[PDB]
């Protein structure tokens, strides 16, 4: 059942690669790898990417959870294979995750790219929602994945995704980063990434930062500077932001304790109601500046819409198995707000139940853990796409063995 | 705000199923079995306490319980309980 | 009572009328709810075997993660105990000098 | 002298009341459940190098029937369904273990017109029943209990009506719930009691 | 820490040695209960319960029933020589005494042909 394999979870934010059967991925690095057109050189290591040099324009090999640069994809695959894996691809089957909305053309091109270039013994392309359901202990249920690019509610019934029930919303990590940018700009906060700081001195709360700029600066692009700024913004998110328990109330938002945070340049200040007004857009995009439009569906709205487009015979099961995953889901009180909104919306007959997985490893790596336990099953041995299957049936075999 | 009450229904149904896989037990029969368990518990405990007190001892030990079982259970019923208890103590101290 | 009972009784007739109105609205009792479902199950189902093995292995993986974290906690607390007991053993070597005097 | 020599408690209770040579190796193996002969590897023992793969038994495929072109053209002809429209249904059934809740989604709506779940299932079961009725010797469950698609349709519709009930059909619906008992008690306790009391007054 | 093992599992008993020792230590039966007293008590309780349950199941199977009832417990307790000696003072709710057979009526007297 357990054979030496490599489960690849290529997320839009981070790519997780490891051996099937492990509790955690072997490596986890940001997906927005820096690129320099020298062929082009790519850096697939946190210590080799977030470095004060080497312009490294961020190419983001994938976008919207789908492959968009096959050359950069080959480069990142090669680096992951001989940097942390350090093994011949021909000796290990490959189980790779895919976005449910991934087109067949991509699927097939990726499949053939792993048989004529890497010559892997077997292949399999499973959807992220299926893997998530597989990990959390449910074959039927709704997968709520609030990633960096999009927040999606993917209904899984009997291990298969119901495309008609897929609902997507652009309110994701990118939206949170944009809101944090706007908040910093409104509070006259200079977002100085670490690579620009030579040294700093402790200053009083709210006072201007006293930091020295490095004289021998790197030759960075606007893209790489924005990438460093977005990393700092994501740190700020993980450190400060918190979802409101109930619908955002300005009066109640001003009664919550503040959270202290110091930027890399030394600037530090306490945040009050501004840290709880940003995460409200995820659930209620109406009260969002610059987002003038009601078509955007909130997390609870996305869930209810995804469940509504499915057959009523399975909606009870979907509500009874609503798996929450993604990095954005790690924000404080997000789960409580989501459960409250769903209980208020979910009809009484439908027994709402939220799986109690909330750990960072359990959340961000749910998709990878799913494939890890799926490739370790003896029953899964009969579903592999063997090299002979690809050589005979061609690239289109991906559509039959792993629909 | 719950007022939970305990019982041996968990170790008696288990014993029943291990000795009688196919035969069940009703709720009232379970209560009667629990009452018997508690009554024998009280009897053995009181006998061991009194036996220890006779010897000017402030501790009830396995020997006191063994002699109390010898005294209470009649004829060819004590021996079996004593043997079971001794074999459980020997298997308990052996760290198995 | 037993006088001017119309004020109380006409309410029941109004409630009957509202009951008919609601039956027209969505329905009081859904007509013929789940009368027949003859779909015969598969002999076993490959997917049902896969789901059984999936449950078996997922429960195992979860328990194994929990047990691994518990064992890590155990070993860390054990090394902390080793250091604390080394210092307590220095103190007890002093107490053993005292006990040797005593002996 | 006391023999003892054993544990204190057990002793008192008893007396007071008188080379491995099995190497694991990385072995290749072929799974009988596969027809392509794909060679996989497994961590097996040395005592069973060459034994068949045990999990192959968990490969019972669904019993989707297969029929010839002539049989189709003769018996399974349908004005509303063409071969290109019918073969895809059975292909999806064979591919997804004959579950219609997933087959509907997989339906290629580009080349094929939109079909519900109930009508797809009805067409499938009708094709199966015809294949059985045109077969005598193989005993293909001639009397298949084909479900009534119309009853299934109205059931799907009434329960869907019972689904969306937010404004007043779930909260104010408690009124109709209480009425379910009031009308079953008040109506009787009024009219039948009126009859009974009239008969009593007649006897009185 | 190490995986905690209960005391019922070590000895190999089903009844709770833990709860037994608990009732004992704060039951005022003594000042400092021994470590082996509760194990032995639970073992004897388990043996007696197993015996009475065996007898009750036998009586139920003889009566063609699946669920044990006070009838079966009473029958088992009063049939066994030693359990009755142990539970002579005890009375059971919804129980009954051992019955007599009515077949004796047939070959002595029955309804005659008079106006039958
Ligand atoms: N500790 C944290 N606290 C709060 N938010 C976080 C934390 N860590 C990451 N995030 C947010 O989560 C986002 C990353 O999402 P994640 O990587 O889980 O999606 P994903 O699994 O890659 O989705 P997909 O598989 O569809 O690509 C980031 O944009 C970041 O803002």
């Amino acid at each position: 059942d357990e054979v030496g394999a490599l489960v690849f979870d290529i997320g839009s934010y981070t790519v997780r690669a490891g051996y099937a059967g492990e509790d955690c991925p072997k490596v986890d690095f940001p997906t927005a790898i820096g690129m320099v057109v020298e062929g082009p050189t790519y850096y697939i290591d946190t210590n080799a990417l977030r470095v004060p040099r080497e312009n490294m324009e961020a190419i983001s090999p994938l976008k919207n959870g789908m492959v968009e640069d096959w050359d950069s994809f080959q480069a990142i695959l090669d680096h992951t294979y001989k940097m942390h894996v350090k093994s011949e691809a021909s000796l290990h089957p490959v189980l790779m995750s895919e976005a449910p909305w991934n087109t067949r053309a991509k699927r097939e091109k990726l499949t053939e790219l792993m048989f004529e270039h890497y010559n892997i013994p077997a292949f399999f392309l499973c959807k992220t929602a299926v893997l998530t359901a597989f990990a959390n202990g449910r074959s039927t249920g709704l997968i709520l994945d609030s990633g960096a690019t999009h927040t999606t509610a993917i209904p899984v019934h009997d291990g298969y995704v119901l495309q008609q029930g897929i609902v997507k919303s652009p309110l994701a990590g990118d939206f949170i980063t944009m809101q944090c940018r706007e908040l910093f700009q409104e509070m006259n906060i200079e977002l100085v990434p670490p690579y620009m700081i030579a040294s700093k001195e402790a200053v009083r709360e709210g006072s201007p930062a006293n930091w020295k700029r490095k004289e021998k600066l790197p030759q960075v692009t606007r893209s790489w500077h924005n990438y460093m700024c977005n990393c700092v913004i994501q740190d700020f998110q993980a450190s400060v932001l918190q979802v409101s328990d109930s619908t955002y109330d300005e009066q109640v938002a001003a009664q919550m304790p503040t959270v202290h945070y110091e930027f890399p340049n030394g600037y530090n200040c306490d945040f009050g109601a501004e840290r709880l007004k940003i995460p409200e857009g995820l659930f209620d995009p109406s009260n969002v500046k610059g987002l003038s439009g009601n078509t955007m569906l909130g997390v609870s709205h996305v869930v209810t819409t995804s469940v509504g487009m499915c057959d009523i015979d399975i909606r009870p099961g979907l509500y009874g198995s609503v798996i929450v995953a993604g990095g954005n889901t790690l924000i404080q009180s997000f789960t409580d707000r989501l459960n409250r909104e769903l209980s208020q919306k979910t009809p009484p007959s439908m027994r709402l139940k939220l799986i109690a997985n909330n750990t960072t490893v359990e959340r961000r790596f749910s998709s990878w853990i799913g494939g890890s336990i799926l490739a370790s099953l003896g029953t899964f041995q009969q579903m592999w796409i063997s090299k002979q299957e690809y050589e005979e049936g061609g690239k289109q075999c991906v559509e039959r063995k792993c629909p | 705000k719950r007022s939970r009450k305990e019982s041996y229904s968990v170790y008696v149904y288990k014993v029943l199923k291990q000795v009688h896989p196919d035969t069940g037990i009703s709720s009232k029969a379970m209560g009667i079995m629990n009452s018997f368990v508690n009554d024998i518990f009280e009897r053995i405990a009181g006998e061991a306490s009194r036996l220890a007190h006779y010897n000017k001892r402030s501790t009830i030990t396995s020997r006191e319980i063994q002699t109390a079982v010898r005294l209470l259970l009649p004829g060819e019923l004590a021996k079996h309980a004593v043997s079971e208890g001794t074999k459980a103590v020997t298997k308990y101290t052996s760290s198995k | 009572k037993s006088h001017a009972e119309i004020a109380e009784q006409a309410k029941h007739e109004a409630e009957i009328e509202t009951r008919i109105a609601e039956l027209r609205k969505e329905g009081f009792w859904s007509l013929k709810r789940l009368p027949k479902v003859p779909e015969p199950p598969r002999p076993k189902g490959h997917w049902d075997y896969l789901c059984e093995e999936m449950q078996w292995l997922s429960a195992d993986f979860a328990q194994e993660r929990r047990w691994k974290r518990g064992v890590a906690r155990k070993v860390v607390r054990m090394v902390i105990r080793h250091h604390e007991e080394q210092r307590q053993k220095e103190e007890r070597a002093r107490r053993e000098e005292q006990a040797k005097l005593r002996r | 002298k006391r023999p003892e020599g054993m544990h204190r408690e057990v002793y008192a209770l008893l007396y007071s009341d008188k080379k491995k040579v099995r190497p694991w190796k990385w072995m290749p193996f072929t799974n009988p459940a596969r027809k392509d002969g794909a060679m996989f590897f497994h961590w097996r023992r040395a005592a069973e190098e060459g034994k068949d793969y045990p999990f192959a038994r968990f490969n019972k495929t669904v019993q989707v029937p297969v029929y010839s072109e002539q049989e189709y053209q003769l018996y399974l002809h349908d004005d509303a369904w063409t071969k290109a429209e019918t073969d895809h249904l059975f292909d999806l059934s064979r591919r997804f273990d004959l579950r219609f809740v997933v087959i509907h989604d997989r339906y290629d709506h580009q080349q094929f017109k939109k079909r519900s779940v109930e009508d797809l299932k009805e067409r499938y079961y009708h094709i199966c029943a015809k294949l059985a009725n045109v077969r005598a010797v193989p005993g293909t469950d001639l009397k298949i209990p084909v479900f009534d698609a119309g009853h299934e349709r109205r059931r799907k519709e009434q329960l869907e009506r019972l689904y969306n009930r937010t404004p007043e059909q779930v909260a104010e619906e408690e009124y109709l719930l209480q009425e379910l008992r009031k009308i079953e008690a008040r109506k009787k306790e009024r009219e039948k009691r009126s009859q009974d009391l009239q008969k009593l007054i007649t006897a009185a | 820490r190490a995986k905690a093992k209960s005391r019922s599992s070590r000895a190999g008993l089903q009844f709770p040695v833990g709860r037994v020792h608990r009732l004992l230590r704060k039951g005022n039966y003594a000042e400092r209960v021994g470590a082996g007293a509760p194990v032995y008590l639970a073992a004897v309780l388990e043996y007696l319960t197993a015996e009475i349950l065996e007898l009750a199941g036998n009586a139920a199977r003889d009566n063609k029933k699946t669920r044990i009832i006070p009838r079966h417990l009473q029958l088992a307790i009063r049939n066994d020589e030693e359990l009755n000696k142990l539970l002579g003072r005890v009375t059971i709710a919804q129980g009954g005494v051992l019955p007599n057979i009515q077949a004796v009526l047939l070959p002595k007297k029955t309804e005659s042909h008079h106006k039958a």
